[PDB]
């Protein structure tokens, strides 16, 4: 199409480095600009895609992330810089990982990174507690949460480390018949 | 040392290929791509000529493939519509619409095949025809309407019967001439194309469904999950649907997760109980007996309405109306009975799926039986009917095609009416009449409508199976079906957005994602069986259709082979097409599948024992 | 048979008026984007 | 409260059975058995008297099963012979003899079925027959010799063709009357027994081979991962055969292990493969062309010896002699040409086995074609060979039976002669004349002789396939085959012990225990086609029973069904047995088998994984 | 069935504890007595089956074992009391584990016990070394033996312990298509 | 052509004598326990 916002080089690089076509990239740019037209420029030739940033709040207000309890975790995981704002490149990476055509291994790795609250590459007791209490809006009692955590941990505790590394998590969740269906964000 | 350059080039190329799916930041991926492209440039220590031209061809081909994909991505429809539906409801609901779009694509492929190989050549023959031409002289019987039909063509009764202009059109089997060839040296015989196109479309539909099912199972999915020990992990790490956009659906997901976790930790392994022994089972038995009574009643009613005449606004369409009403009504009664059977929700949904599938199969075969009985009665009665016998005799193929088209159109109309009635009008009644009603119409029966994904999929597969059965007699059946599909799509989406409430829980009957395609395969087989029997047993109408005078339906290709090949080859073909060669293969297949079933039962028992041992 | 032909057939006229009515209503529905069912908040806030 | 008691009792019962396979000393097994038995008998407050008697009956049944197993263990023949052969040569060689004993058991089962259901009733009817009896009145034609045949039966020419007392005996098809039955009511019709026994024997053979294959897979060898990741471990932990008893075979195993380990160290491109520039490829192409030439020569020779006439000592047995000579000579030529090809030893063995299999199949089908042509010629001849018309008409079934039994007997005789010459006389020559020959016979050419296990297995399977093919026309063919099998066994054993020498290195083409049974099912499938085609197409003779003067071979069953279920339902079966329905069933079986194979595949992998996790 | 040398109770107990039938047990007793009639009694009723012992040399002289490189290892493994003796119960155990009807797991366990020369429950470096020496009659050079040992360890040792535990051995060898055939002694 | 002996046929007599000879040689070979091939230790000595 027209493609005046990005050079052919930029679109080709994005296509070779992501799962999006030209149309998908243009639509994602339109959504990113509509999130905040003032900060996002009309044209993003050159280094601009990695420079322009939106605060985490400005990105979570979109409908695809508003109702997700892990919106903050997604934004923090995909943010290259930890100052609290997400750029357009990170936007594209986030919505390419959640796209339909992403492989199972990439989705598993990023889901493990999302659920890893403390960021120590292990799904510990507290990470599972926070995830469970977020999934049920804290309705479950403390004893029930502890029981669920213990049952989850004793599954895939091959190392006996009282925590789930990425190997055990991958081995377990790769056999889930519905992980690839839930872990999806269509845009 | 020479192969080291090749190794580095291949490694850089595979790094470029695999970079698309790396868990890296965008800057890292861009830097690695730039470095790999620089090394692809550093490859200049490479032999020219054949290798250089091979590399150039590969680069050009991959660029062309990327351009083709970019052009293709613009042609996928309803991406916004499916996205909105998925955001409002979820992945399970949007799965039906994705399946609907896929079925529409398959139907479009079938329509393209039929048009290019059958319909368009016949249209070209008709257009090139002139008055007084020999081809016109010979096709006037089945192409030019007699004056009585011309006068009666515009009557509403004939339009309800798809007669008149519809009968004398490329829509039905009869209109196609048996004397149409488009080759001066090597003929492109239209009847041969018709037969082989129908057979190839059946085979190609089977191939497409198998290929899609394989691509959805393996080569793009987990293709795993034969165990059960990961119940808590699967319900915790897949407990949220990331496709949810509506807050109320999110709250429903929260409540469903709460219920599932409480059941797992308190009910699944702690407390089995019973309340009224020898009472609930009696109700179950009575309900099953009544459902069998409903089945036999449906069969009897289909037969009776097949026997009903009267040439009125309803007598001609009685069978289609009855079948459509049964299809749209009986599942609701089955759901109510499952409610009164106090069964497990997942088992209840499985029972509902099985019952509706059995109902569809029984109605299908009863319709076939009634059609054959009506054809036999009409043929014997030979020695309205005046319009039926217009094309040189009783063209029973055209009559069957007209009945199938009646079924399809009435199914569309009744589906539209049902959606308008039990979703839109029901929604309005529950919303505005709630404060006047003696009981709550929104928390008690009948609550706001819920999108029944499984029943809609079953209805869609039933429609596609009817298309498959009627395709031989109705060449343009998929094309009309295309319109139907499109309309259905929009209407269904409209209902979902305007009348339906997200389900409190989704106890999906099938864990696998290929269940819809499995049902499609089952219906494809159940529909290819009767048409195959008709081709192999039934004799075509004497003076109607692409076959006409010939003894059997397959006799045209047999004549072609006999005339264009030596006698010994055809004799060998006939010897190899004998029942004595197929039966031993069938027996061997049955015994080997019995042995494989025993082996897989043993393997499953071993797996269960290993899981229990822990 | 009904009284059929005021020039064209009566069923044709009723079909035409039904078709234009259907076109108008589908245009309106496309441009309206209505939502009949109430949210659970609306359901339970008025239960009193 | 009794649940704990019954659970612990069941656990102890399970321990009773599991004790047989524990890695414990005999004292531990005795102590555990005594403790478990004391616990079992000691339990106070047992189950009710009805289930107490049920447990008593179960214990008695277990005792009876053990007693019958102890009785049966005495009826396994050649345990000492197979043990000696295995000790002298090894497990690979003794595998052939175990397979031979199993095939003998299968043939014994076939003979028992044929005798009990077909041969014995006919013999009883013949014995109860009297001179001047109505059955004698109507069976004198096909059961009583004319004086000419009675006089000429003593001649050796008639004995060669089995046309003497053999033709007028229970050995061949034509002797069985079509009027033989037992019972005033619900008759036991002998022709129906004949047909059903042939069909059931084919199916039962297939089922038995499948059951044996399933048992072999169940044994544990199926747990292979289809991977080469453990080549060193599999060459080290299975590097010795514990069945060896001969020191020379032990030294051969030592040398073979040295060679295998050194090769594995130097394989995987450590020593890159290199040969002559172009000589060996051209040699391989020329050898393949010459082998194809030998194939077409074998086909033409079978055809030419088929069209040979006269009453000479050789013209009658020309076809059987030619086929046997080809079968016993061409594999040697293939082995010799394998030296010219210079392939990988395992690959060379696989190629030779495939070539011999192809030769067997080609000879089988060429014999079918030649017998068909000869039968057509004899049928045209009418309007010593003429003496065959004494039975009444041609009785082409009896002619096929005589030809096939001549082939079987000649195969036995030529196999005995080949064992005597190639193995025994060559052994004596290499032992004694080696002092004089310029070539070192023992060392260079030819060695004393290695027992070709795979070639012998192929020969045995070919013989069994001939038995399957000729079973319809020769009811007593397996019985004679039994004798042949026994003789072969002994002679083969002798050829193993006195003439053969252990192989320097042992290679297996398949490395699977079901490969022999795979060849057996392949041959069974190939042989069941001509007989099925004959039953479905060929018309039976007008004089020789049990299908004399029948429209088809299956007309007896059709008449029986028509007399018993006059219901259209019979037509419905015919309706089923139709080309338009059996093809959808065939494609449905093809679609289900594919899915099934995959499931087991996946299940095995999962099991794999489960075990790994442990 | 003569049933004279043993009692019905003893034969039933053996059939419960062994894969052999009465005929097989009687034949094995005949072979055991023929090995040395001067010390094996003609009647074995009571405790005598467990007390009558033959020296290892007297047992190895039978043809079924004299050509086996591991005959000493088999005798030592199946000797309950050791001390250079082998009773009739140990004889039956030995020829039952090697029987055709023995399960794969039992044969694997006893093969692991046989190849474990030092008797420390894991196949170490020296055990594999001497096993290779016995298998190849020491014809292979030292470097070749070391390379083969290293390859075997690398294939099987998934614990990084430089030795093959019985779990690793079981997992490796159960996939071998020749262990059932080779590990067999018909008698 | 063989001719008929008193109450017997010539090929029948030949078959009888051949069969009894075969039975005798089979009986003898069932006890001989012969072994034709030489061992490698019995083969390598031919150099001298
Ligand atoms: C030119 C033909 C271009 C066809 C475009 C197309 O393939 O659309 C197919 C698409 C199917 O979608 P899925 O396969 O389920 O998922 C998307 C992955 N491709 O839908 C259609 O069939 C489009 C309708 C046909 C063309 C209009
Ligand atoms: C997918 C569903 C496919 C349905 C196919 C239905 C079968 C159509 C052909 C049936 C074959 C057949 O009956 O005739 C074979 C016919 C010749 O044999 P006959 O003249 O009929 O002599 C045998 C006596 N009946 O062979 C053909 O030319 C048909 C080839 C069809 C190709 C498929
Ligand atoms: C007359 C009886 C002669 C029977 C000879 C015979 O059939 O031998 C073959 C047959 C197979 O032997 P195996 O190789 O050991 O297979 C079984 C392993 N579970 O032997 C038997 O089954 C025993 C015969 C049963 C007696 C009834
Ligand atoms: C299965 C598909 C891919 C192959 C179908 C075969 C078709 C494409 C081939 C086979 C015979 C061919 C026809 C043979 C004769 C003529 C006559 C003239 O008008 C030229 C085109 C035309 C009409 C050819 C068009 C292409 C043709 C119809
Ligand atoms: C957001 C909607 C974008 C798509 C709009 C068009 C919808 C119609 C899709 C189906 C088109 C079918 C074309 C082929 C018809 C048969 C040839
Ligand atoms: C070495 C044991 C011999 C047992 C008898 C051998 C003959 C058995 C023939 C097969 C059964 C008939
Ligand atoms: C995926 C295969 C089914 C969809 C194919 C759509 C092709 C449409 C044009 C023909
Ligand atoms: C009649 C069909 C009844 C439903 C069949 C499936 C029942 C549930 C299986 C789990
Ligand atoms: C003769 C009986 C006619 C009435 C019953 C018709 C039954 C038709 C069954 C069709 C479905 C078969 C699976
Ligand atoms: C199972 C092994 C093959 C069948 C053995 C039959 C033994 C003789 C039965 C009479
Ligand atoms: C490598 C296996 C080769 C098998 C070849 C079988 C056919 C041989 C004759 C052509
Ligand atoms: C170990 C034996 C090697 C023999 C090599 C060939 C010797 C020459 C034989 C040629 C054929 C006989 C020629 C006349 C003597
Ligand atoms: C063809 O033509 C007429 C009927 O139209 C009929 O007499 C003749 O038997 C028919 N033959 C064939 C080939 O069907
Ligand atoms: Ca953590
Ligand atoms: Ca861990
Ligand atoms: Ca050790
Ligand atoms: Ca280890």
């Amino acid at each position: 199409s027209k493609g005046g916002v990005f050079t052919r080089e930029q679109l080709d690089e994005y296509q070779d480095c992501t799962f999006f076509t030209r149309k998908d990239i243009i639509r994602l740019y339109k959504r990113f600009y509509a999130l905040n037209p003032h900060k996002v420029p009309t044209n993003m030739q050159g280094n601009r895609p990695a420079i322009t940033t939106l605060t985490f709040e400005e990105v979570e207000k979109m409908p695809e992330l508003k109702e997700n309890p892990f919106k903050r975790r997604i934004c923090e995981v995909f943010s290259e810089d930890g100052r609290g704002n997400l750029s357009f490149d990170d936007f594209l990476d986030m919505f390419s990982v959640f796209s339909e055509m992403a492989p199972l291994q990439l989705k598993l790795k990023y889901a493990f990174r999302i659920y890893d609250y403390d960021g120590d590459e292990l799904l510990g007791h507290d990470d599972l507690s926070k995830m469970i209490r977020s999934l049920t809006r804290d309705e479950l009692s403390d004893v029930e949460v502890e029981f669920i955590i213990e049952r989850i941990i004793e599954e895939a505790d091959l190392d006996g480390d009282s925590s789930i590394n990425f190997a055990e998590f991958e081995h377990v969740v790769s056999r889930s018949p519905d992980f690839i269906r839930t872990f999806h964000i269509r845009i | 040392s020479k192969d080291r350059i090749l190794k580095k080039i291949q490694q850089k190329k595979e790094i470029i290929q695999k970079l698309r799916g790396q868990p890296w930041y965008m800057k890292r991926k861009r830097r690695t791509l730039k470095v790999a492209q620089k090394h692809l440039q550093q490859q200049e220590a490479k032999v020219s000529k054949a290798r250089l031209y091979k590399a150039e061809a590969g680069r050009r081909l991959t660029q062309a493939s990327r351009w083709l994909d970019n052009l293709k991505i613009y042609l996928i429809p309803w991406e916004a519509k499916i996205r909105k539906i998925e955001s409002h409801f979820g992945s399970v609901v949007s799965s039906y619409f994705t399946f609907h779009r896929w079925v529409l694509g398959v139907n479009i492929t079938i329509t393209f095949i039929m048009c290019m190989f059958v319909v368009i050549p016949e249209w070209l023959a008709d257009s090139r025809t002139q008055f007084g031409d020999d081809r016109y002289n010979k096709t006037k019987a089945i192409k030019v309407m007699p004056p009585a039909v011309r006068a009666r063509a515009d009557e509403l009764s004939t339009v309800w019967d798809f007669g008149g202009y519809f009968q004398y059109s490329l829509l039905f089997y009869g209109f196609y001439s048996k004397e149409t060839f488009f080759g001066e040296t090597i003929k492109y015989r239209v009847p041969v194309a018709y037969f082989f196109c129908n057979i190839f479309i059946l085979g190609f539909s089977l191939f497409i469904i198998l290929r899609k099912m394989a691509a959805n199972n393996r080569r793009g999915t987990l293709s795993s999950g034969k165990t059960q020990q990961y119940l808590f992990n699967w319900k915790a790490f897949t407990g949220w649907d990331y496709t949810i956009g509506n807050p109320e659906t999110a709250g429903n997901v929260y409540m469903a997760n709460v219920i599932k976790f409480r059941e797992a930790i308190n009910d699944d392994k702690q407390k089995p109980s019973d309340k009224h022994p020898w009472i609930r089972f009696v109700a179950r038995v009575l309900t099953n007996l009544f459902i069998c009574a409903m089945y036999v009643f449906s069969i009897w009613a289909i037969m009776q309405c097949g026997t009903l005449k009267g040439e009125h606004f309803f007598a001609q369409n009685a069978t289609a109306i009855t079948i459509s009403l049964i299809t749209l009504v009986f599942p609701n009664i089955f759901d109510l009975l499952g409610k009164i059977e106090k069964l497990h929700p997942r088992n209840a949904l499985r029972f509902q799926l099985g019952r509706v599938l059995v109902l569809y199969i029984l109605n299908y075969y009863t319709l076939i039986y009634s059609l054959m009985l009506q054809l036999e009665h009409l043929q014997k009665e030979k020695n309205r009917a005046s319009l039926r016998m217009s094309q040189g005799g009783l063209c029973w193929e055209t009559i069957i095609g007209q009945e199938i088209t009646k079924l399809v159109t009435m199914d569309l109309y009744m589906t539209v009416a049902s959606i308008f009635l039990i979703d839109f009008l029901r929604g309005l009644a529950c919303r505005y009449l709630n404060l006047y009603w003696p009981w709550d119409l929104e928390r008690t029966f009948p609550e706001y409508g819920e999108f029944k994904v499984a029943e809609n999929v079953l209805h869609l597969v039933n429609n596609q199976g009817m298309i498959w059965l009627g395709l031989f007699f109705v060449p343009l059946l998929p094309m009309l079906n295309n319109i139907k599909l499109i309309i259905l799509m929009y209407i269904r989406g409209w209902a979902a957005m305007t009348c339906n409430v997200p389900a409190s829980q989704i106890f999906r009957a099938s864990r696998s994602s290929n269940f819809f395609f499995a049902l499609l395969i089952l219906f494809l087989f159940l529909c290819t069986l009767p048409v195959g029997f008709v081709i192999a047993s039934k004799t075509p109408s004497k003076s109607c259709g692409p076959f006409g005078n010939q003894s059997f339906f397959y006799s045209v290709i047999t004549d072609v082979l006999h005339e264009n090949l030596d006698k010994t080859l055809v004799n060998g073909i006939k010897y190899s097409l004998s029942p004595g060669i197929i039966i031993p293969v069938l027996v061997l297949l049955s015994l080997v599948i019995y042995f494989l079933i025993a082996m897989v039962t043993g393997l499953s028992q071993a797996n269960q024992d290993l899981s229990f041992q822990l | 048979d009904q009284f059929v032909a005021p020039g064209l057939r009566l069923w044709m006229l009723i079909a035409l008026v039904g078709g234009v009515l259907l076109i108008m209503i589908v245009i309106v529905c496309c441009f309206m984007r209505i939502r009949i069912p109430r949210t659970k908040r609306q359901i339970d806030l008025i239960a009193a």
